[PDB]
DNA sequence: CACAGTGATGCAAA
DNA sequence: CACAGTGATACAGCC
DNA sequence: TTTGCATCACTGTG
DNA sequence: GGCTGTATCACTGTG
């Protein structure tokens, strides 16, 4: 965690839950990865909540679903 | 005077280690002058009758691929797995009984209760008619189990426990089956007999299969056979009908051959996409089984129709691995409650933040909402903030007073009414899938279930569409759809819950620390033996001998 | 022999001992991952791409007319020539042996993308029993191509298997199996020169001979330094097979073979004893009828490799060997292996 | 028919909870027909004469700012701290005994031990001379103590334990002092009598001082007084000498007013800086004291000479706070051993990679070296990687077999002899400060300590100059310089250690979840009472009734 | 009046309840941190710089003649005009009261750095006892300046303090104190109108009058709605002090005071009852001899403020009040307090 | 040289 | 509707 | 014959 | 009259 606690509701439809989190993308070794958006003040959102693909996440590694 | 069996019962039930018992016995003997308590060696001699591998039994027909010896106790869980340097690395210490020996020991321990119930049912106590024993299996994966210094394999920090509990025994004395025994507290830790203890990661599929294959082989071998055992004089015959409904959702996914817990197919009971579940929410059916999963895996591997990856995944709905454990499709009450509590907690977080109107989600406001909810809950309902979600938080969070307190932070009144109605519907639906006998304890709630589920789904689709439009949680889907069918099929969901195995995990963690040798090659054996001794009704009967 | 360290990305956990590396037109492919396939790469085959001492594993999609094979763990793999890889046996993740032959080829190659075709073949006749750790090679003679398969490890037969020793293994019979892939027919020959079974040995495929060196007999728990030459004659009638024992062999088990030059092979790795690793590398020079084995220079092994207890690896087909060392330091850490590359 | 005292002793020392004892008593009574075990209310009545606040006692002169009542038991640790909204927030729950009553009870439960000790040296059992008793004080700050649901203060997840242990009592007969009693296991968890339990962060100065000020005031009042008590039917007079030694380095720095964590000034005994310690390494003295620190803080606050920040800190020698507890300058054996083991672990890591030949290295290479050492330490010594080094790991790592095992990883045999010599010197020095009576246990190792220290320092300054040229760790400095003198002054190092408090932390953790009510307003008092009962010699000696 | 959140850097832990804020020619400074000063900022005073709703606490360096004062958690602070600040009393981190007056001024100011001078002054005469939560103001009359100090809370006297109730706090006597800073002397006056002690009150310093409103009497556990006017005359002889009660007072404890415009003040924050927070803000209009108390518009409070148990704050001196709520929870350190800035026109 | 366990095995003692 | 505790207090009941 | 105590390779609180 | 047994209170831990 340190200063990067990922357990925050990314969006109103944030399917991510700490109790039942599972690795969707083949990059989240122990904790889910988050994508940062620069719209407004900027915000970190869960990768799965964006409904992106593994290739898209790899290419990325911004405007979120409610900011586009 | 005090018998060795009674001394052993006292020592085992009152959480006393051998050294502490020896100190107590020494002090009592020295001060009083008479030997009130029996020596430790006498207790150890007297503890051998209860343990497996003592009573003679026969299998008709003889068990396939299982030895006919009746004098086998604690054995190595690796089952002779090759530890050679050339082969696959083995880092796992495991200890287990033989399934038939464990069952015969459990039946011998339960003999007295079986006879008492048979007498109480107004039946003569010498019948040898074929019985019917129901045993519920449970497999749990612990975490944060620290390893020990010393020579041996570099075992991981997670353990796996496989246990079973005898639920019901019935006998045929006419055109109907009369029940002669039933567990008063199915979820109690006092009746959860361990069968296998291993130190391996739950997700380590190779090691898990390598260790657990012999147990599944024995279970498949003795599904169709009869066990003859001398009980109270006459030899009597028993049959076994296994029912494994104690696994959690992730372990069910792993052992049933289904895909990862996050995918488009989100039910171990039916084959429905998440979008279809979200758009229907009410009407479904149970159409999944172990043989069907095996056929699905065979189709997936062979590709008989020459389809692409997506079409093949659609054809074989979620199965991409060969199952190796036959698990009856069921809903785990404890994990269902935990998931529903987490879902309602997130719903409260959204509701106190006005997501329906002006949903300008700010990176700071999203945390302000959680902070204010946690502070208000601590001030009103006396609940501290916790990172995960456990049972007690669920029980204290689903109460009506919790919604009454949360409504103080929501500016609107329509949202108050909607949230209160949703909580009332959930609380009215809860006692249907938690009671040990819904048809006799909550008949009105059991009958008025379809209407309540439909109203819950309609409310969740109308006044909460900002979160659930093409997305419904798996536990919500199970609770809304497959409660009545599973109740009709089994009799009660919740009696088959995993609470017993979860409490057995606590007992294991306590015994591994303060009731067993601290070496690396003996800890599992000692813990397994002491746990089996603890879950013995013959010993537990003495502690309740004061009242009769 | 140059030794370098390769850093692996986010697919490190996908590499477990016993994997297989295939060479297709200069590209390297990886098969036999750990656990059943995930949703990212449902096929189970990966594009093992190593560049500037960095390793990447990308998914590869099979063809529409292919069978999605399970992840094997110790298959007998051979090349065939229009280039195919034939894999036999192995252990599925459910710890059950498979007795199927999978032929893997390439349907179409796109820009930095390759599509595979996997076909399952059913054997008839004296079919080999399920086994792992054996060796299969291809022999060409008189315009006919057959395959030679030797023994390995196997579970006890169903009429002698007990749950107390369910996972125990025993060496298969030392019989030699000849397989014809044109019609998929297998014939078994019992050779009087072969009496004790072998497992985890090295097989070298010459024009019309197969050379077997190394092994580990389970019954005697020894590692004999016996070299065998199996010669197959393929007339118009029934085939003939003759086995000859030759001097000058070496003792090794689970060694890695690479082909640096024609009529030349390099053997690296193995286990001379239970814990004494074979740090020496051997050079095998092959002729039309005569063979020889010599000792080459020992590469500058790092500190971790010399003191490791176990090591595994595979051949990349370009004169290089990809071999790993267990990290043995996993406090909730993903990095559990210390892969290295060796060039001959 | 077991007596209530015997039954209570059995229950307390066998780690049996009240409910388990009730079940055992019920079953034994029902299945035997005779009341072998006494009931719970009888045990509770019989335990009353053991808790503090039962025996009468007198203070002459009466203690300043301390009440004269003799019937005060478990009192609130907040000491009536204001809890109104206007005042400073209170977020701690604490329960404590009064120091005078606790010491009266501690002295009273060892009456038979005192009588036996007096008889063992041919003295009258009716002596009324001034018994001088030395009491060791320890204070520890634990971590990861779970908070409980409920209504009230939002207590943090940390606890602070304060404890005392009676070390020895001396009586002045004729013109010489003779030791009546002496603890044979000073570091044992059976003599760690608690005085105050609280739930607050150790590095929370405001709350820590607000809770611990009454105890320090009581100790100061008791320092210049005498206690009149009744034992064996005779009045006896007691004087007390308090020695605070169980504190760790961080806590002693925080309390004694020194600058926190690592800084220019590293030792709590002398005034040397890091560079001076690295340059000299063998010769120092002891100059720090509580009064000296108070004067230094006064000078720092007043700034009489009108100096800048640097000059003022140089003149104050790192004192930037007002101390409030008089902690005797000493070295804690457990933490010293742990720190030295960690330093030797780091030295092994550096020497594996040959830093003495390669001035620079990369992070990946250093991590690889650490992984290699951890992997190789399992094959030969049967050890596992540990996030934070502990005592058993230290004792296993400091053996010669460890340096023999790590020897076969260093490419050069030149470094092997140096590493072996360093390990041998450390093993020669260790028993001197680890023994409980060095003069009568290891006289040969005690006499030749300066020579070994000089050889160790020369080896560090010549061979291992790549890490210890200009920077020497504080515990190494203490071991090399400040130890030939603490033995002469006090008498032992390992006796005045924090081992007892650290072992009592385990009993605290066990009792919190096995012998205490689950509530936020009774758990502390229940744990305190049960721990005090567990540390009672009158109950303890019944278990050894066979011998 | 508008409310806006402000985020703190990596030293947010240095902010504790009762912190004092000082104003020097438009520069904001912070005093009274948590715990003893560390190596980063030995002096203990900080520069409180707010830029685009982001807070930074920069270190500050004392002068050569300074006396490095200990942190004070509830001091009594007043301004004096070279502009200087007078600090009296307070609680040190060792939880013991102080009875020393500290005068802080600005020695030299450079680019993005300020140097302070701190001087300790010893009082003579009927010296006030150590106390915290009291009010000290400065009165100018007939060309002579003095200071008026009211009572607060202290510990029990050293001859009546027991270790079982060591931290018990009692209200001080209602005696008023007049302090002369030219010679550092003090004189105590007893008034008939004052019979019960008050603590955590609000003081307004007019030309020759001190207005005291609010308070909290611990002896009676009540919060009186009393308004007192203390008039001090400084003739050639001994000063004369009179007190008068005025109707129209308000009940508040630990209220925050700001000065928006000339002859106008705003009271924000405080507690009416133990479990209730004064969510209304008051406006005080001064006059030649009379004052007017009115109620202004309620600011749009956030949901966290309206349902919190306690809150603290201080005054920046430019019409902006820096307030704080103990949000989140004592867990992994991701924000311990939440800080807002309120602008009163 | 922390120290009280921790359980099975085995030889000595009454 | 998990369930066996966790200890101190108060009151009904029996020798 | 039944009791009793030494021994082994570890633990947990740091 | 005094000892004994049991209900009650707000919580725990394995998830
Ligand atoms: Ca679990
Ligand atoms: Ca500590
Ligand atoms: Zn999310
Ligand atoms: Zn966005
Ligand atoms: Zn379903
Ligand atoms: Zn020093």
């Amino acid at each position: 965690e340190s200063v990067t606690g990922y357990w925050i509701t990314c969006c109103p439809t944030c399917d991510v839950d700490i109790n039942t989190w599972v690795p969707f993308y083949s990059t989240e070794l122990n904790k889910p990865a988050m994508i940062y958006c620069s719209h407004g003040d900027g915000h970190w959102v869960h990768a799965q909540c964006m409904d992106l693909e593994e290739r898209t996440l790899i290419h990325l590694s911004y405007y979120c679903n409610e900011h586009v | 005077g005090l018998q060795p069996a009674v001394c052993l019962a006292i020592r085992v039930n009152t959480f006393l280690s051998c050294s502490q018992y020896h100190k107590m016995y020494r002090t009592v003997k020295a001060i009083t002058g008479r030997q009130i308590f029996q020596p430790l060696h006498a207790l150890r001699n007297a503890e051998k009758v209860l343990l497996p591998g003592y009573h003679p039994f026969e299998w008709q027909p003889p068990l396939k691929n299982v030895s006919s010896r009746t004098d086998v106790g604690i054995i190595d869980g690796l089952s002779g797995l090759a530890s050679s340097v050339d082969e696959y690395p083995v880092d796992t210490i495991a200890k287990r009984f033989r399934y038939d020996s464990a069952l015969v020991s459990a039946l011998m321990d339960m003999e007295e209760d079986i006879l008492e119930g048979m007498r109480s049912q107004d039946l003569d106590d010498y019948l040898n008619g074929p019985f019917t024993v129901v045993v519920k299996e449970s497999c749990d994966g612990m975490g944060d189990v620290s390893e020990k210094h010393g020579s041996g394999p570099a075992v991981p920090e997670k353990a796996v426990r496989f246990s079973f509990t005898v639920m019901r025994i019935t006998i045929e004395h006419g055109s109907q089956n009369v029940k002669v025994f039933e567990e008063p507290k199915p979820n109690s830790e006092l009746c959860c007999k361990p069968l296998c203890l291993m130190l391996a990661d739950e997700s380590d599929h190779e090691t898990l299969t390598a260790i657990l294959s012999p147990l599944i082989a024995e279970r498949e071998a003795m599904k169709s056979s009869e066990l003859t055992l001398e009980m109270g004089g006459i030899p009597r015959t028993f049959k076994f009908i296994f029912r494994g409904t104690g696994y959690d959702e992730k372990l069910v996914r792993e052992v049933e051959g289904l895909e990862a817990s996050g995918s488009v197919y989100i039910c171990t009971l039916c084959d429905t996409t998440r979008l279809e579940a979200s758009q229907n929410l009410v009407f479904h059916s149970i159409t999944r089984s172990h043989a069907e999963n095996l056929q699905r895996y065979e189709v997936w591997r062979s590709n008989p129709y020459h389809e692409s990856v997506e079409e093949l995944r659609d054809r074989v709905k979620g199965v991409s691995a060969k199952p190796f454990i036959e698990t009856v499709p069921s809903i785990d009450a404890l994990h269902c409650d935990i998931g529903n509590a987490a879902e309602f907690y997130k719903i409260f977080q959204l509701e106190i933040g006005e997501v329906y109107k002006h949903p300008n989600a700010s990176k700071e406001e999203r945390k302000r909402w959680q902070a204010t909810l946690d502070k208000h809950l601590r001030k009103r309902m006396n609940l501290k903030p916790i990172m995960r979600m456990n049972g007690n938080f669920a029980r204290k969070l689903m109460t009506q007073e919790t919604v009454d307190a949360v409504c103080e932070l929501i500016p609107s009144e329509e949202r108050h009414e909607a949230l209160r109605e949703l909580m009332d519907l959930y609380l009215k639906m809860k006692p249907v899938w938690r009671s040990s006998c819904p048809a006799k304890e909550c008949p009105e709630s059991l009958c008025q279930y379809s209407f309540n589920s439909q109203r819950f789904a309609e409310l969740l689709s109308t006044k909460f569409k900002y979160r659930y439009e093409g997305k419904i949680t798996n536990y919500f889907h199970k609770t809304l759809a497959h409660v009545p069918e599973i109740i009709e099929r089994d009799g009660s969901i919740g009696a088959w819950a995993s609470e017993g195995n979860e409490s057995g995990n606590k007992l294991f963690r306590r015994f591994r620390k303060m009731n067993a040798r601290q070496s690396k090659c003996y800890e599992m054996e000692d813990v397994l033996k002491h746990h089996w001794l603890y879950t013995s009704k013959y010993l537990q009967k003495f502690m309740n001998a004061h009242n009769a | 022999m140059s030794l370098q360290m390769v850093t692996v990305g986010h697919n490190i956990a996908l590499i477990q001992p016993g994997f297989s590396l295939m060479n297709f037109d200069g590209q390297v492919f990886f098969f036999g991952q750990k656990g059943w396939p995930k949703r990212s790469c449902p096929t189970g085959v990966f594009h093992f791409d190593i560049k500037q001492n960095h390793l990447k594993l990308k998914p590869a999609i099979f063809s529409k007319d292919s069978c999605y094979l399970p992840p094997l763990r110790y298959p007998a793999t051979c090349s065939y020539k229009k280039h195919q890889y034939i894999i036999h046996g192995g252990k599925t993740p459910n710890n059950e042996l498979s007795d199927k032959i999978y032929i893997m080829s390439v349907a179409c190659k796109n820009n930095k993308k390759v599509t595979f075709r996997c076909t399952e073949k059913d054997l008839v006749g004296d079919v080999p029993e399920p086994r792992y750790g054996h060796s299969i090679d291809v022999v060409y003679s008189r315009g006919k191509s057959m395959g030679v398969l030797f023994g390995g490890r196997s579970y006890m037969p169903s009429t002698q298997r007990t749950t107390e020793k369910w996972n125990s293994v025993a060496d298969c019979l030392p019989h030699v199996f000849l397989i014809d892939f044109e019609f998929g027919c297998a014939t078994s020959y019992i050779l009087p020169e072969l009496q004790d079974g072998l497992s985890f040995h090295v097989s070298i495929a010459r024009n019309d001979t197969v050379y077997i060196l190394g092994g580990h007999s389970l019954a005697s728990n020894i590692r004999p330094a016996n070299l065998y030459r199996i010669r197959v004659d393929l007339p118009l009638g029934t085939p003939a097979v003759n086995c000859t024992v030759l001097p000058g062999g070496i003792s090794v088990s689970s060694a890695i073979l690479t082909q640096t030059n024609n009529d030349e092979f390099v053997i690296v790795g193995g286990y001379q004893l239970e814990n004494q690793k074979r740090m020496v590398c051997s050079l095998v020079s092959l002729g039309d009828n005569t063979i020889e084995i010599s000792e080459m220079e020992t590469p500058d092994w790092t500190s971790d490799i010399k003191h490791s207890k176990i090591w595994f690896g595979s051949n990349m087909g370009n004169g290089t060997i990809f071999l790993g060392i267990p990290g043995d330091n996993k406090q909730a850490m993903s990095e559990a292996f210390y892969f290295y590359t060796l060039r001959c």
